[PDB]
């Protein structure tokens, strides 16, 4: 909840006049003190609180994995020893009976890993032109444009644009497309520049 | 206002400056259409306009923050104020809640969906009186069965439903008076004028001479359950948890409401920790053994015993997979465990649901009993409460208790351990 | 009534079966009532908590609850009682109900309407035009 | 017929030995791909082992299926003529022998759990030759497997990368008919959008989103159910 | 204080009794429409 | 502000005063939207709480120059 | 390095002397197309 409000000031971007508070424990930099408070206090609640906490539960959580794994292999041995005059012949699932390495779902993390999979096999794929048709049909151009440029590393987001670059290349249907979007994007940020100034968050993008 | 004040100020100046100074413009912006359908009605439509492009674009734009951020900010002012042009506002704050609760993505969650969620819960939940010796909430009472209100006609700006003909609608609270007469007599005779006034309405009203009013019926898959379980913010769960409560004034509403919630029972288990607003919610809706009997006469212990079971056998399925440790692993069933010891301790659905709760919960903690890997504290709370619950069960005439001895047989026909 | 139906009534009946002060059974089984399945309003649980009043907390027998709902039912009509109706609607000793004493019951439900609305109900309710209603009418409107 | 795990002292005989054949199919290959090609059975039974040890023993069974499978002229430039013939006729044999199941199970395992860069680099080769050594119906088999654990790619994480790579370049590689082409393109475009939505509703998508923007992060910290894939690294040994 | 700016403090709270007894329970109606509002539309469009 | 609203006044003196206001908000907005480093301020005033506008040519000697504090 | 990964590997840059000649005069003749567009964008009403 302290994220989730902190995050709330940060957005509202008001330039408080910088606050010299008598305390001067904390070592803070003319050019650090004048940063953003609530930009500081996430940086401190996430990156320092948030982060320690995490470390501390993924260890207790690794912990209590080897745990488990040691208990079930207990009664594994114990059952098999009780289980004489019966011999299955196992084949090939001992992989699947004792070892149970596997991203839990709804991983944000891991999601966008496997987004950039993703990506980098569209970039791939797209090289064989009558791929690249066909992934055109699909409707990959629309996906991209809508969710993949602007959310991941920036490298990721070059990587995004290039295989859009790809799909649109020698396709007169496809690069059509691509050019009424951004036209339609950059011709809304442009009926609220004055009243917005969002406006250089995403048509410096498109 | 005639200048075009209030349109200069929203484009430009309620953006920019010290967060003071946009507080000032926004408190500006609120006095401008005080009291002024014109200034009201515009700077209303200008919100709408501006919310609505950007819940078409909300899924392309993540910087929805900023945007609607402020100008939902000016509507949460401006309904804070109380004028004589409420009504817009409200429409307004309704319309763009409606709209962002149809979508699921967080930024447009925590933005405009908790914002209107707020607005509704600061004008359902007055703040307490100051004269009247502070009486409670409760000049018009509803109609028991009916709903006079309506919200599609309302939203497209109707004069056939408005404040105003709503509360013409309805009757004054008056006077029951008759403190020491008993008025037996005068009692059937207004049963009988009031039964067949409101049958002269409703013919006239199918005949078509007369707005048709609304019947007290939900259909168990509504925003109340959109807001109920979003695990983008607690403070909408919050919200709905508050305006929920507080559409719980009226018994037949509270009946609605009830079932509403128990259908809900469900995502619950969906949803695991996230539902803890909903829970707390419903339990406290039904802290009086009046609503515990009520719901369990519709049915509801059958319902929460067999989502225990569900959840039992799906942490059975469950246990053959990895050790993926998962800290909200039982919350659900320990809810829902919770809630059945809760109907339970009411003596009545004790007696009447004995015979049939005791295979269900046999089969619960037979079932739990099998957990090793997967056993988590809150698993070990819900086996206690299920043995608990059975012992609570086994004590009764020698004919129930053969009866429930009859249900362990079939017990463990559905293992050297277990049985 | 087919057993079905009686049974779902004990059933009910069972399940709320409570005692204490006042006439919490009354209470009970105006909740046992909305819980089959049939809400009435205010009014007609008030008016059969007092129809029924045998003994202490409002005494009811699953025999006497089964009396009283037979009476009313699904209080789908009630001719013996539109007449009733009449007789109580009809004020003034007269053998027509009028405007005046229709406001009059509707001022003694709570509700104000105006005089323009009186009239409109009273020509939807005059089928000859005559200006008055007999049973006749009043049974046009209610039945429909 | 007995499961659970191998006790530490017979992977240890097991290791003595397996380091021994690594030994000799480095310093000498032609001998290991000969006596292999004497001797079938060794090289599939070798797979099947590595199925059922440790990720400890796992290097050295790859390394010896690798020096068998794809000789020691690629290995070093990795790191005449009758040599890369014995390799055609080794991994011929193993296609003969390792029906699409054990192929299946290897390729998660190794490819996509192994959860050691080194041992997901080294399945990574192997595969590589497999498919380059192999004729057009093995390829177009090997192909189709891949396609069909790619929908199971959510499930990994990162790990999947090295995966990934081979199935875009043989699916690029491999001259394939119109229908599994879409239909391999679907299946791409797919998890795509799969994701694409997940990230769009996620619950926390939004503060991600925000901290991205601002704060400079490498994990993200606030996760429930904390990913074994992200969150798990492969700690590297140390002096 | 903050009396030297006379646009500030030109703020004037002022409420009556009976007006409180009336604003009151306009808050309440306006509660209670609210209310049957979000009822109507839980309603099932059936 | 307090006389304009405080001295009984006429409607055709009101509308002028109001004209008047309005058209020195319309331009100081207009200047403050068209301003050259406009974006910059916008952007640093979101990011890093800054007292000051560093970069402005020509530093209006009301601005950059304040009463100097008498001190002991 | 970098060369582990194939699909990194593939960008493959190949261009041909007459080709060169050919795509040259093409940007030449491009640039002219654009001089021309902005010069009628310029022309007066
Ligand atoms: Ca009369
Ligand atoms: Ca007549
Ligand atoms: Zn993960």
């Amino acid at each position: 909840p302290q994220l989730e409000n902190l995050l709330c000031k940060v957005n509202e971007a008001a330039p408080e006049k910088p606050q010299d508070d008598s305390g001067t424990a904390g070592g803070i930099s003319s050019t650090s003190a004048s940063v953003n408070r609530y930009i500081l206090q996430l940086a401190q609640e996430y990156c320092g609180d948030c982060k320690n906490s995490f470390d501390e539960l993924s260890k207790i959580i690794q912990k209590v994995f080897a745990s488990r794994k040691e208990l079930l292999e207990y009664d594994l041995q114990q059952r098999e020893a009780a289980t004489k005059s019966s011999r299955t012949s196992v084949q090939p699932t001992f992989t699947a009976s004792q070892y149970r390495h596997t991203s839990s779902t709804k991983c944000y993390g891991c999601a966008s890993a496997v987004t950039e999979h993703c990506i980098t096999l569209l970039r791939a794929l797209a090289t064989n032109p009558a791929l690249r048709h066909i992934l055109v049909s699909q409707g990959l151009i629309r996906e991209l444009f809508d969710y993949n440029l602007r959310r991941g590393a920036a490298a990721m987001r070059e990587e995004v644009r290039q295989l859009m670059c790809l799909l649109t290349r020698d396709n007169p249907e496809a690069t059509q497309q691509m050019n009424d979007l951004i036209i339609g994007k950059v011709s809304t940020a442009l009926k609220g520049h004055w009243a917005n100034p969002d406006l250089a968050s995403s048509l410096q993008y498109e | 206002v005639s200048q075009g004040l209030i349109r200069e100020l929203f484009d430009y100046n309620l953006r920019r400056g010290a967060a003071a100074m946009r507080e000032e413009v926004r408190q500006l912006m609120c006095l401008l259409t005080r009291d002024n359908p014109e200034a009201t009605q515009q700077m209303n439509d200008l919100i709408i306009g501006k919310v609505s492009t950007a819940l078409k674009g909300h899924w392309a734009n993540p910087d929805l923050a900023s945007s609607l951020q402020y100008e939902m900010l000016l509507l949460t002012d401006s309904i804070s104020k109380e004028d004589s042009c409420w009504e817009l506002r409200l429409r307004c704050a309704l319309s763009l809640f409606l709209m962002a609760v149809n979508i699921k993505t967080p930024v447009v969650v925590e933005n405009i969906t908790l914002m209107c969620l707020r607005i509704l819960q600061k004008l359902i939940k007055p703040p307490a009186p100051t004269s009247k010796k502070n009486k409670d909430v409760p000049t018009v009472k509803p109609y028991c069965n009916e709903i006079h209100a309506q919200a599609q006609l309302w939203l497209k700006r109707d004069p056939k439903a408005s404040y105003d003909a709503w509360k013409k609608c309805l009757p004054i609270r008056g006077i029951d008076g008759n403190g020491k007469a008993p008025s037996k007599s005068e009692l059937r005779h207004l049963y009988l004028t009031e039964k067949y006034v409101w049958r002269w309405k409703q013919f006239l009203s199918r005949r078509g001479k007369r707005t048709s009013p609304l019947d007290l019926k939900l259909g168990h898959n509504n925003w109340l359950r959109q807001v109920l379980f979003t695990p983008a913010t607690q403070a909408a769960r919050q919200a709905a948890c508050t305006i929920v409560e507080a559409l719980a004034t009226i018994p037949s509403r509270k009946q609605q409401v009830l079932d509403l919630l128990t259908s809900y029972l469900d995502e619950l288990s969906i949803a695991g920790e996230c539902a803890a607003e909903y829970l707390a919610l419903y339990q406290k809706l039904i802290t009086s053994a009046h609503w515990k009997v009520y719901l369990a006469a519709r049915g509801v212990l059958p319902y929460v015993g067999n989502l225990i079971t569900k959840e039992i056998a799906r942490l059975l399925a469950l246990e053959e997979a990895t050790l993926s440790t998962d800290l909200q692993q039982g919350y659900a069933l320990k809810s829902l465990t919770g809630l059945l010891s809760s109907f339970v301790e009411v003596e009545s659905i004790k007696r009447h649901f004995k015979s049939r709760l005791v295979g269900t919960v046999l089969n619960g903690y037979l079932c739990l009993r099998k957990l090793v890997v997967q056993r988590t504290k809150l698993i070990d709370e819900t086996q206690d409460m299920l043995l608990e619950m059975l012992e609570d069960m086994t004590t009764g005439t020698e004919s129930e208790t053969k009866a429930f001895m009859a249900v362990c047989i079939e017990t463990a026909k559905r293992d050297y351990r277990t049985p | 009534l087919t057993e079905e139906q009686i049974a779902e009534f004990k059933e009910a009946f069972s399940l709320f079966d409570k005692d204490g002060d006042g006439t919490i059974t009354t209470k009970e089984l105006g909740t046992v009532m909305r819980s089959l399945g049939q809400n009435p309003t205010e009014a007609e649980l008030q008016d059969m908590i007092n129809e029924v009043d045998a003994d202490g907390n409002g005494t009811i027998d699953f025999p006497e609850f089964l009396t009283m709902m037979a009476r009313k039912m699904k209080d789908t009509d009630s001719e013996e009682e539109i007449r009733e109706a009449f007789r109580v609607f009809d004020k003034d000793g007269n053998g027509y109900i009028s405007a005046a004493e229709l406001r009059h019951v509707m001022t003694n439900l709570g509700e104000k309407l105006t005089d323009e609305e009186v009239d409109e109900m009273i020509r939807e309710a005059d089928i000859d035009g005559d200006g008055q209603v007999n049973y006749e009418e009043f049974v046009q409107m209610m039945t429909a | 017929s007995s499961g659970s795990a191998l006790q530490y002292d017979t992977l240890i005989s097991l290791m003595e030995h397996l380091k021994a054949c690594a030994e000799i199919a480095a310093q000498r290959t032609i001998n290991w791909q000969k006596f292999c090609i004497k001797d079938d059975s060794v090289l599939y039974f070798l797979l099947q082992v590595s199925f059922l040890v440790d990720e400890g023993v796992s290097p050295v069974l790859l390394q010896l299926l690798s020096c068998a499978l794809c000789g020691s002229k690629v290995l070093a430039a990795l790191a005449g003529s009758q040599e890369d013939q014995l390799c055609t006729a080794l991994v011929n044999q193993l296609n003969k022998f390792a029906d699409k199941e054990t192929l299946i199970q290897f390729l998660r395992c190794f490819l996509l759990e192994s959860n050691s860069s080194s041992v997901r680099w080294q399945a990574h080769c192997l595969t590589l030759h497999i498919y380059r050594n192999s004729s057009k119906s093995q390829q177009e088999l090997l192909l189709d497997l891949m396609w069909s654990i790619w929908p199971e790619l959510p499930a990994y994480g990162r790990k999947a990368a090295q995966f990934v790579d081979l199935l875009g370049y043989f699916s690029l590689k491999t001259p394939q008919t119109e229908k599994k082409l879409k239909e391999y393109s679907q299946k791409a475009v797919e998890i795509l959008r799969t994701q694409n939505h997940i990230l769009t509703n996620h619950p926390n998508s939004n503060i991600y989103n925000t901290l991205s923007g601002l704060v400079e992060f490498d994990g993200y910290y606030l996760e429930s159910d904390p990913c074994l894939v992200c969150n798990n690294p492969e700690v590297p040994f140390c002096y | 204080q903050n009396s030297q700016f006379l646009l500030t403090r030109l703020n004037d709270p002022k409420m009556s009794e009976t007006e409180r007894q009336s604003m009151e329970s306009e808050r309440a109606d306006r509660s209670l429409f609210v209310q049957e509002l979000l009822l109507s539309t839980l309603v099932r469009e059936e």
